[PDB]
């Protein structure tokens, strides 16, 4: 319940971070009803998201800065389950749902 | 303990060192300094008004008084040498006093004009009353009044401000070489003024407002327009000339307020010249905003960046590779100068210069168009020869260190070229190339002067670099410079001004006119911010591209616009005349639809079909790098490396034809400066 | 013969050192004892020399379309710089 | 009991190790401690006869973006008792976490959160440490000096969507700063 | 992350020419070079909508040249240091004013 | 009716502020200095500012725009 102690290795973090997937990807269905995506995107897209923000961060080899990730990451899941923050393509902040870059970039305004 | 703003001691000899105590601390400091230089070593701030580290004492204001142990009176740090052994209290109740009374005696006669005067919230005088006199005021006669007087467009006067400290009058005569500021009368009743009525002429008169430390003399074009406090600061260098000196621009939100020097002890030692002081009100007038194509009736109409840069696109694959030209204008950053000199070698076109006269130079070795002595080791020199040159209106802060040169060191100058007013003596031997002739045979007391110099400097200016008789004038004056050894392993005296802001960076990155007369069978003109070439020699139905931020006469003879952002709204990198290479910093936004040059360079060769291989400011200066490495490396103090010997003989006769004057109006030479108000009422009267 | 030919074949001849660096003595002996005739022979070509303080010692050729060769110069001779110019002049020109 | 009988007899008492700084002055004697010490710390002054301070009257942090551990956390403490004040102040980074003293004075608790919610330091043992004065959702520490005054984004009413929501901050007027110095 | 990879200037700037005191001096700042602002058509005010329009001169401040370097490589920014020019202090002497000018030439 | 003014005053019925102040004709005094507090109550006015009447044409107070001139010289 308390805030526990800093991870003593990436074995014990590494336990933290799949218990937090596995809390992450078991509120889904919640998160569905809370949000009515029945019609607007699939859960496993939903599970993607939250696999994909794990493996963005697999290169922090600090044990601190994990258990920082997971803390914030189970405050951000908290709120969107309990309070609801309900906009139409994006649940708090996940987009649900010929010429280069420079171009585009150039045509649209002179800051980059 | 750090010396006062960081200030650097240099040491000739550990051997002529003295020591002297500065409140119970011991510091060390060089032979001759003074008492108050002492205490900044120390790390202590004196108070001070009439003293100016840049010009010669006076002791007058009496606020730099500190105890000296052994000494009956409060000393005057200022004028004071430091002598061993010598004990400064500076917070020593004399000390204290002396400071208080003193400070009295200049708030007397004051006036009570703090909200009205533009000094106030960055005022020396307010600073030092909330510190050193805590007097609660006990003056309860008459004040005393003066008159104001009128010296001319730039400097407002407020004379009963005035402390009489005199540096104005020091500044004037010191630094400017003109001599038009007095003092005049006696006692309480003196007065600082020009006594009979004229204006300020001096092209460096504007630095007058930054040392008076009340709000006597100010800036008339900024009057009362904002405070300090609200101003944001931008430190970044001024592209007026080739100089490049250091400046802060203050701006309050999308607009500049005013341009005040920046301290570089190398390059203008915290002066600038009146137009890089004024220039900053013709940033906002005549901006070109959108892109533009001219219509059926030969109308201007705005278009979006898309269409305009698909016609240019278009049209460009319409005409041959020979017939396409490329310009970059005199405030062309390297980035942008790099870009177009790739997109239009791309093309299968080799026509690709700066504006100006130094177009077609040979660029091969950087000691032919760069001052190889540097602009801080001209203080050195005993002699100038000076041809085809008036740096006055040239390069402002480069005959300011010339000035400053023959003043102190009382050294010669000779001067060959079309008559014209210096702030120095200089005797005029001649006005065109039979002096030069005259010069290399010897035979004359200037010849005589040339080679008992010890370390002469001749200055040869990029005006002469667009005669027919350049070579044979080049190859003269290298062998004048061979026959006095003037070029040594311990001396490099051979000079050569520059005057626009892109020219080193352009004559770097190899921009040079092979073909002299490919302008008048283009079809295809790219004027990347050339407003000062002269467009009547285009032929009438080739397709002109206009990019820039101003112009008046590119802007009526071009197809098409493309609006460009101005120095103080990007980073451009700029190389000075002796090969110094700094960037500006963007201080405000960019107004309207306005690109950046190197990238509307870019996005047009994208739309015409080449593929550049860089997307960002720094895949250009990676490019660079294989080309100019030195315009990569910036703020780098470099010698050179070759000198005149490598270059092969030249046999070109030489043409009677005399100097002639490059800069006709010193207010009147770029495209921002003629589109603002100031340099015009400055023309109209200052001239 | 080829050296009186570098202008045919390139629009441009760009040679970049290092002023006091060892690996840029050859480089610069090079140039000392090359750029006069060089430049003699070919009057209209622009040899460019530009020195900075930390660059490995380069040369680079541009010709038509601004297609571009650069040659490392790094643990080179002087006589071999010299072939270095002549396959860039032969080669690619 | 004065502030130079809680000086002199700290320095007597006290394990060695606990203290690294004392400064005894009229603006408040100041026990620095490091973060492994706080909890026992606070646990002897709140215990011994000699100091009873039995009243936390409140923790906060402070950012100091020129240090190596930005953050010092302040516990200001009192006794009723002797009717004197303690400060004790330790310093965290942005990824360290410290002890909760929230088994001793349980008024820490929501002052905890707001550190937390304000600064980003996190706290051991402590049974509900979640943001306690921002909005739901808020990202970032508003107290820590890099955080714009004006945050990142604001709500409005969206007809369209029938709710409030959040959207990137747009400023008809910008915060003016007037720098005195 | 968005506003996590601009580059930044880390400077000390410089002393004021307006003003012969040097008390400002020392100070490390964080650029972020904020120019992108507009005039609102109803009352002129200057409008912007980025984050870091004054923060990097108002409140964020670092007392030495490496503490805002590691300040800005923790956080990620890219950043380019100019360092600040200096007086050099030489020698002057109020006996200079009076300088014999020589025997006439 | 000049430009500073027409930035704010949109109201063409009354006078601008610099119309009425040029109608106030220069006060004559005897002596070549004034001082002018704005007002017949100093506290009430602006701070005190002593004006110089050497010169022929009209001197201003810098503060409330009267006008003073020498009486005899
Ligand atoms: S110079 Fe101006 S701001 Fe300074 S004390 Fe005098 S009136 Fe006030
Ligand atoms: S006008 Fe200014 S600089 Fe000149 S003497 Fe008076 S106070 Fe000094
Ligand atoms: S500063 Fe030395 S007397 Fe004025
Ligand atoms: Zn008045």
């Amino acid at each position: 319940i308390g805030v526990p102690p800093n991870s003593a290795n990436l074995t014990e973090a590494r336990r933290r971070v799949f218990d937090f997937f596995r809390a992450a990807c078991r509120s889904i269905p919640t998160i569905m009803d809370i949000y009515n995506l029945q019609d607007v995107v699939a859960p496993s897209q939903l599970r993607y998201a939250i696999s994909a923000q794990i493996r963005n961060n697999a290169h922090i080899t600090d044990p601190k800065v994990i258990d920082l990730l997971i803390f914030k990451g189970m405050e951000e899941l908290t709120d969107i389950v309990d309070h609801a923050k309900q906009r139409h393509h994006i649940i708090g902040q996940y987009v649900v749902g010929g010429k280069t870059d420079f171009l585009k970039n150039f045509y649209t305004s002179n800051y980059f | 303990r750090n010396p006062v703003g960081g200030a650097r001691v240099h040491f000739s000899n550990p051997e002529d060192a003295i020591e002297v105590f500065v409140d119970g601390y011991a510091v060390k400091v060089p032979k001759g300094f003074t008492v108050l230089q002492a205490c900044e070593v120390a790390g202590v701030d004196i108070p001070r008004f009439c003293y100016h580290s840049r010009l010669s004492i006076a002791g007058n204001c009496r606020m730099c008084l500190v105890e000296v142990e052994k000494s009956p009176k409060p000393v005057a740090s200022c004028a004071m040498p430091a002598l061993p052994g010598m004990k400064i209290k500076t917070d020593t109740p004399i000390a204290k006093k002396a400071r208080e009374g003193v400070m009295e005696f200049l708030l007397m006669n004051h006036p009570l004009d703090c909200p009205i005067c533009d000094q106030g919230g960055e005022c020396d005088l307010q600073d030092q009353s909330m510190a050193f006199g805590s007097d609660r005021g006990r003056f309860t006669e008459m004040k005393r009044s003066v008159v104001d007087k009128n010296l001319g467009p730039l400097v407002k006067t407020v004379m009963t401000r005035c402390i009489q400290c005199t540096r104005c009058v020091r500044f004037a005569s010191e630094v400017a070489g003109v001599q038009d500021l007095g003092i005049l009368g006696r006692g309480s009743g003196e007065e600082i003024g020009t006594y009979v009525e004229k204006l300020m002429t001096s092209e460096l008169s504007g630095n007058v407002i930054d040392i008076c430390p009340v709000g006597a003399l100010t800036s008339k074009p900024f009057a009362f327009k904002a405070r300090n406090w609200e101003l944001k600061a931008t430190e970044t260098i001024d592209v007026s000339d080739a100089v490049g000196s250091n400046i802060r621009v203050d701006s309050r939100g999308p607009e500049v307020m005013r341009i005040i020097p920046r301290l570089n002890e190398d390059i203008n030692e915290e002066w600038i010249s009146d137009k890089t002081r004024f220039c900053y009100d013709g940033l906002k007038r005549q901006r070109l905003s959108d892109p533009m194509i001219r219509d059926s009736d030969g109308r201007f109409k705005a278009v979006s960046w898309r269409d305009a840069l698909a016609v240019v696109g278009d049209i460009i694959h319409q005409v041959k590779p020979d017939e396409i030209v490329g310009v970059a204008g005199q405030l062309s950053d390297a980035e942008s100068m790099m870009v177009l000199k790739d997109f239009v070698n791309r093309m299968g076109s080799d026509n690709v210069w700066c504006e100006g006269t130094a177009a077609g130079v040979d660029a091969d070795l950087r000691y032919s168009y760069l001052m190889n002595t540097s602009i801080s080791g001209l203080e050195n020199a005993d002699l100038f020869l000076l041809i085809g040159t008036q740096p006055r209106v040239e390069a402002a802060m480069v005959n300011a260190r010339i000035c400053k040169t023959v003043r102190a060191s009382n050294a010669k100058v000779g001067y060959v070229g079309p008559p014209a007013e210096f702030n120095y003596d200089c005797k005029h031997l001649g006005t065109g190339p039979d002096t030069l002739k005259e010069i290399a045979e010897g035979r004359h007391p200037f010849c005589t002067a040339l080679k008992n110099a010890k370390n002469p400097a001749i200055i040869v200016g990029a005006g002469l670099f667009n005669r027919t008789d350049k070579n044979a004038i080049l190859s003269s004056v290298e062998s004048i410079a061979q026959a006095n050894n003037v070029v040594r392993p311990d001396w490099n005296g051979l000079n050569f001004l520059l005057q626009y802001a892109a020219q080193a960076a352009a004559l770097d990155l190899g921009l040079i006119q092979q073909s002299a007369k490919a302008l008048e069978s283009a079809k295809f003109v790219y004027l990347m911010g050339a407003d000062d070439v002269n467009v009547d020699k285009i032929p009438k139905d080739a397709f002109v591209v206009y990019q820039g931020h101003h112009g008046d006469k590119a802007v009526y003879r071009a197809n098409v616009i493309l609006p460009a952002s101005a120095f103080t709204e990007k980073e451009g990198t700029y190389e000075n005349t002796e090969g110094f290479t700094q960037q500006t910093v963007p201080a405000v936004p960019t107004v309207g639809d306005a690109r950046d040059d190197w990238k509307i360079v870019r996005a047009l060769s994208e739309v015409s079909g080449v593929k550049l291989p860089y997307n960002s400011i720094e895949g250009v200066r990676s490019r660079i790098k294989s080309v100019a490495p030195n315009l990569v490396h910036t703020d780098e103090r470099e010698p050179a490396a070759f000198g005149p010997s490598l270059k092969p003989e030249c046999k070109e006769a030489m043409s009677t034809t005399p100097f002639q004057t490059v800069v006709e109006n010193f207010y009147m030479t770029n495209s921002i400066t003629r589109a603002s108000k100031i340099m015009a009422q400055c023309s109209a009267v200052l001239l | 013969a080829w050296r009186g030919s570098i202008s045919k074949s390139m629009k441009e001849l760009r040679i970049l050192l290092c002023q006091s660096s060892p690996a840029s003595a050859p480089t610069r002996t090079f140039v000392e004892k090359n750029y006069k005739d060089l430049k003699s022979l070919n009057p209209k070509l622009p040899i460019l020399i530009r020195e900075c303080s930390g660059v490995q010692p380069q040369m680079w050729a541009r010709y038509d379309m601004g297609v571009e060769r650069c040659v490392n110069l790094d643990g080179l001779t002087e006589p071999q710089i010299l072939k270095a110019l002549e396959n860039l002049v032969k080669s690619g020109a | 009991m004065d502030n130079q009988f809680i000086f002199k007899y700290s320095w007597e008492t006290l394990p060695k190790k606990w203290v690294k700084k004392m400064e005894r002055s009229e603006h408040g004697n100041r026990f620095d401690t490091n973060t492994d010490y706080l909890f026992q710390l606070l646990c002897f002054l709140k215990l011994h006869t000699y100091t009873r301070v039995q009243v936390l009257i409140d923790i906060c942090g402070v950012d100091y973006p020129s240090r190596k551990r930005r953050f010092e956390v302040v516990y200001n403490l009192l006794s009723t008792r002797y009717n004197s004040r303690i400060r004790v102040q330790t310093s965290a980074d942005e990824v360290t976490r410290i002890s909760s003293v929230v088994s001793l004075f349980p008024s820490a608790g929501w002052w905890e959160r707001e550190v937390w919610d304000m600064f980003g330091v996190s706290f051991i043992n402590h049974p509900d440490l979640r943001r306690i004065l921002t909005d739901y959702g808020f990202e970032g520490h508003p107290l820590r000096k890099d955080f714009p005054l004006s945050g990142y984004v604001q709500v409005r009413y969206d007809d369209p969507e029938k709710r409030v929501v959040s959207e990137p901050i747009e400023m008809t007027q910008e915060f003016r700063y007037f720098d005195f110095a | 992350e968005e506003h996590l990879s601009r580059k930044v200037i880390i400077y000390s700037p410089a002393r004021t020419a307006t003003q012969s005191g040097s008390g400002k001096l020392g100070k490390w700042k964080i650029n972020f070079v904020s120019t992108l602002k507009w005039e609102n058509p109803l009352m002129g005010w200057t409008s912007t909508g980025d984050p870091y329009a004054n923060v990097g001169d108002s409140a964020l401040a670092f007392d030495s040249e490496e503490a805002a370097k590691s300040f800005a490589e923790r956080h990620g920014w890219d950043y380019k240091v100019k360092k600040p020019n200096t007086p050099l202090l030489k020698v002057k002497s109020y006996s200079d004013n009076f300088k014999w000018k020589g025997n006439p030439q | 009716v000049g430009n500073h003014t027409a930035k704010w005053m949109q109201d063409r019925s009354k006078k601008s502020p610099m119309e009425l102040i040029s109608e106030v004709p220069p006060i004559k005094v005897d002596g070549r200095i004034v001082a002018c507090e704005g007002d017949t109550n100093p506290a009430l006015g602006h701070p005190i500012e002593f004006i110089c009447l050497d010169l022929n044409e009209p001197a201003i107070c810098k503060y409330c725009g009267l006008r003073y001139v020498q009486d005899h010289h």
